[PDB]
Parts: C-alpha cells; structure tokens; sequence
C-alpha cells in the first residue's frame, strides 16, 4: 500500500463526479 | 450561457477586463500588420489568404466586443 | 501567433453560441487553411447547429473522422425529432473509450428516452 | 420563437450532459 | 508575466496529483506572496489529500470561503470515514447556484450513499 | 490520470512538444534572472521573496520534467 496512485483522492470516484471536480478546478485556474 | 460554456469566457469574467483589454489589442495589432501588407500588393495567392485572415481578426474583435459588452 | 491562432478558435466557439455567426465561419475558414480542421469542424457544426440548421450540420456526420464531434450530431438527430437515428447513434457512442463521450451518451439517453 | 437562446442547441439539456459536451469541445481547443 | 503565473499554477495542480509535493508547494507559497489565495489553497489541498494527508487538508475547512473547494473537504472526510459529517456537507452542496458544486454532490452522494 | 486531470496536460500531450519546448524555455529563461538578481545581492525582503519565486520555478522545471518524460 506503499507505492501512492496518481490522483488517489479520486481513485475509484466515478467519471461524472471527476469531471464536475475539474470544472471546479479550471474556472479557479482560469480566474488568475 | 448562464455560467459560462468556455474557459475564454471564465478569463474574461475577471473584475479587471486586464485579458480582454490585452486580447483585443493583439487582435487589433495583427489586423493592422495584415491591412499593411494587403496595402502594399500581395501576389494573388497571399492576397486572398490575407483576406480571409483579416476577415477572422475582425470576426474575433467583434466576438470579443460582445462577449465583454455592458 | 499559435497562442493567438488558439484564442481565435476559442473566440469562434464562444460566438457560435452568442449569435456571431458570420464571426465564427470566417474564423473557421480560416482556421482550414492553417490547417486545424477538426477545430474549425467544431465551430462550424455548433455554429449550424445553435442558429437551428441541423440538416446543414448533419450533413458532417458522413463518415465524420473525430469522435469528439459525435454528439452534436446526436443533438442535431434529437432537434429533428429523428428519435431511431438518436438512438442508435447514442447506442454506439455508449461503448466509447473516451469517457466524456460513453458519459454524454449515457447522460442524454438518461435524459432524452 | 424568433428570438433565438444563446446556445440553443442545448437549451434544456441537463448540466451533467452539457459539461461532458464542454469536456470534448476544450480538448479539440487544447489540441491546438 | 501573469501567463507564466498562471502556468505556474497549472504545473503545480497537475503535479499535485503526480507526486511533485515539495514542487507543488513552493509554488503554493509563491502564489500566496502574489495574492492568488485560492488558487494557492486548491494546490495545497489537493496536494494533502494526493498524499493522504486527510486531517491536515481539512484543517482549511474551518470558514472556507471558497465554495469550489468544498469537494475536497467532502472527498477526506470520505477516506476518513466520517459518514455523517460527508453526508452534512454534500446535502449542504445540494442547493449549490454553482451548477459543478450542485452535480459534484449529487453525483458523489449517488456513488457512495 | 489516464486522460488529463488539466488543461495543461491536453495541451502537452500534442505530437510535437512545441508547447513543452517553449514552456520549458520560459521557465529557465526567468529562473536565470531571477539567480542573476539574488547574484546581485537584493535587500532582505527582495531576497526572500526572490528565493520563493527561485523555488517556484525550479519546481515547475521539474514537474515539466515528470509531465513529459517519456
Ligand atoms: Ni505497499
Ligand atoms: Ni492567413
Ligand atoms: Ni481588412
Ligand atoms: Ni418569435
Ligand atoms: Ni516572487
Ligand atoms: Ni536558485
């Protein structure tokens, strides 16, 4: 359980929820 | 739409229109740069080319103006 | 000029759902001769599909290369109300590796029948 | 109804359906 | 300058989710000195939760003041398996206006409730 | 993640790296000015906040590095 997944907090969390998450994400990247 | 349909948008949604601002005056510099060399002759080839580039530059100082219009 | 080339086509698709049509088809014409056809298709097909020409968009859907443009032609089948063809082209897009594509299906599926 | 919606190709589709739409159409964009 | 800024902060989020911990976070901090707070807390947050370093990532929900980084506190509470705290703040992000927030907690709540 | 968790990383998933290759160049062009200043002395303050911007950019670098290995 040492070796971490790439983006694990997401890990097993669905397609739809992610891509709501990265919408969230870019619009605060956007904002700069 | 009510929340915007393009990151273009959300950049432009900034209080201080500092993008749209830079933005247009890109746009503005590269469309005087293409009615220059327009002015000057261009083989037929380069001419209709320029054409058509200036037609998009002036479409997107025209998008850009009603995107950020008050 | 690349960064400007890609803000050209973003302007072109933000206008082809804001009314500036005759804006985003010169930028897409444009756009072909630099060769960025797929962006350009995009443009033209929400351009032609937001101004209600959903025969004229669809007439792309023929043998149509890029995936990512599929469900524009599902939204122009379901304006038309060609509710089969709708079905069978969500159908085909369920299956899609590209999981923005197997989700608009499944959501407008969900949403539609 | 001659008066047009902004975006009316998906006037009435849910969030969740026009975001998936929005994921496709920025990674065309990004590509260039 | 102000689009490297705004690269900067891009490589920080990919990296965040990539392993570059201590890269993410002197960016983190480079970005505070500059003024871009949120942007700051999103990478220093996600780069906690990345690592697994739940506890200290919801330190920052204490008076959040930025909605769109309620997912977040959401998603460590959920590997933290404090149930009824997630299930609180998901039925709080329900009614969100932001219509990412509103689907972010419908969906999670459909996935894991 | 298996398919981009950011914008950025569409963009330097392009065929020919020529966004990475010009990133990469900006990068290393400002962390060079920005070790010539602190080379020059700068007051207390200038220097903290240069050494924060140093790090800031070097940690691009290097996550650059890991995005685009192949
Ligand atoms: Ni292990
Ligand atoms: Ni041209
Ligand atoms: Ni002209
Ligand atoms: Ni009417
Ligand atoms: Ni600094
Ligand atoms: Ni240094």
């Amino acid at each position: 359980m040492h070796k971490i997944n790439k983006w694990s907090v997401i890990y097993n969390i669905n397609s739809t929820v992610t891509r709501a998450l990265r919408d969230l994400m870019q619009g605060i990247l956007q904002k700069i | 739409g009510s929340h915007m349909m393009t990151a273009l948008e959300t950049r432009l949604s900034v209080a201080d229109g500092t993008h749209a601002a830079a933005l247009r005056q890109r746009l503005q510099a590269a469309l005087a740069e293409c009615r220059r060399e327009l002015a000057r002759g261009a083989c037929p080839e380069r001419f209709q080319f320029l054409q058509q580039q200036a037609r998009a530059l002036e479409g997107g100082l025209g998008i850009l103006s009603q995107l950020t219009e008050d | 000029d690349t960064s400007l080339i890609r803000e050209l086509a973003e302007l072109a698709l933000a206008g082809s759902g804001q009314h500036c049509h005759e804006e985003a088809l010169c930028i897409a014409e444009w756009l072909e001769r630099l060769g960025q056809d797929e962006a350009a298709r995009l443009i033209r097909i929400s351009s032609l599909a937001n101004q209600g020409r959903y025969q004229e968009a669809l007439a792309f859907a023929h043998g149509n290369p890029w995936p990512a443009l599929e469900p524009w032609f599902a939204l122009c089948e379901w304006h038309l109300g060609l509710g089969a063809a709708l079905d069978r082209r969500l159908a085909g897009l369920g299956g899609s590796s590209d999981p923005a594509l197997a989700d608009f299906a499944a959501g407008m599926r969900a949403q539609v029948r």
